[PDB]
């Protein structure tokens, strides 16, 4: 399904950004800039994927109990992006 | 009487905004955009850019024009933090709205600065537009 | 004994590999941002225009390619230096060479040099090529 493909892209992207974030502080500045810039792009990609998934969840899933389950997951993912990507990235770019 | 001791990044911005008529290269601009992802380099990039707005005038207009080009590029390719820093200083950009210069042949050159400034201010006031422009920048 | 940067220019003009790496050319472009390397690149490229002739047309042709790339990607100071020596490039307009099989290879130089001069001698075209390199 499209949804599954979106979710797979999301999780893959989330893992990569977290790995880049953990690795960034130990890279030389020249390399660290490139790394943070890519993480910032991935942050934007992750938010866009939530929008996309929400649209797809709405169109493709008729089960009202199941649609609720997906919604909670999206909401938790949004919070994970904020806390595990956006906030640590901002902090690194700030110092 | 010390040397001004320009850093490498500061030298990059001086270069990207010198008085030559051909414009900063793609790769130079890209390199500057990378600098916006750490505190020191980004502070240096902001100061050098905004120094040109205040230190240059008249027949040195192309330096201002180039500083505006750099700034626009950085909105599209630099850090979100850099964009917020630039907003906080919109005032320093807005003063250039009435930049005027007529060259040694009658041609209006100040109009290049002015329209550039006008488009830059429009961009900065519109989060949705910035968002879309950064998307475009990545694809291309 | 050639400097490192001089070596890179020689490399970018070699018969082999026939396509130059944009990676090598980027290293040469970065060299145009400081006096020491810029002069070396400039003088290597113009020695090529002077010293090579006839059956060595490949090095002249690839030297012209490098120059074109550097105008588009390198420092504005390098462009100013190149234009100051535009007379030395114009000399190549008349480069003549017919090979072992009666084939005109000199034309590859003449055509290439005509385009570069058209570019180099027009500020608007240079600005547009530099921007377009960024729009990639």
């Amino acid at each position: 399904s499209l949804l599954i493909s979106y979710e797979s892209d999301f999780k893959t992207t989330l893992e990569q950004a977290k790995a880049s974030l953990a690795e960034a502080p130990s890279q030389p500045l020249s390399q660290r800039n490139t790394t943070l810039k890519h993480v910032e792009q991935q942050q934007d990609e992750l938010f866009d994927l939530l929008d996309q998934m929400d649209v797809e969840v709405n169109n493709s899933i008729g089960d009202a109990s199941e649609r609720a389950t997906y919604k909670a997951k999206l909401r938790e993912w949004k919070k994970t992006i904020q806390s595990d990507i956006k906030r640590p990235l901002q902090s690194l770019v700030d110092s | 009487s010390v040397d001004p001791n320009y850093t490498e990044m500061e030298g990059k911005v001086r270069e990207a905004t010198n008085n030559e008529p051909w414009g900063a290269s793609s790769t130079l601009m890209d390199q500057i955009s990378q600098g916006t992802y750490n505190f020191r380099e980004r502070e240096e990039i902001l100061s050098m850019i905004f120094r040109r707005f205040t230190e240059k005038a008249g027949s040195e207009w192309r330096q201002i024009y180039k500083a505006l080009q750099l700034l626009d590029y950085l909105i599209k390719h630099g850090s979100e933090r850099f964009i917020d820093d630039t907003r906080n200083s919109i005032n320093l950009i807005r003063i250039l709205e009435t930049f005027h210069y007529i060259d040694s042949q009658g041609r209006d050159q100040g109009i290049n600065v002015r329209t550039r400034v006008k488009a830059l201010i429009e961009l900065l006031s519109d989060d949705n537009k910035i968002r879309a422009e950064r998307k475009k920048a990545r694809e291309t």
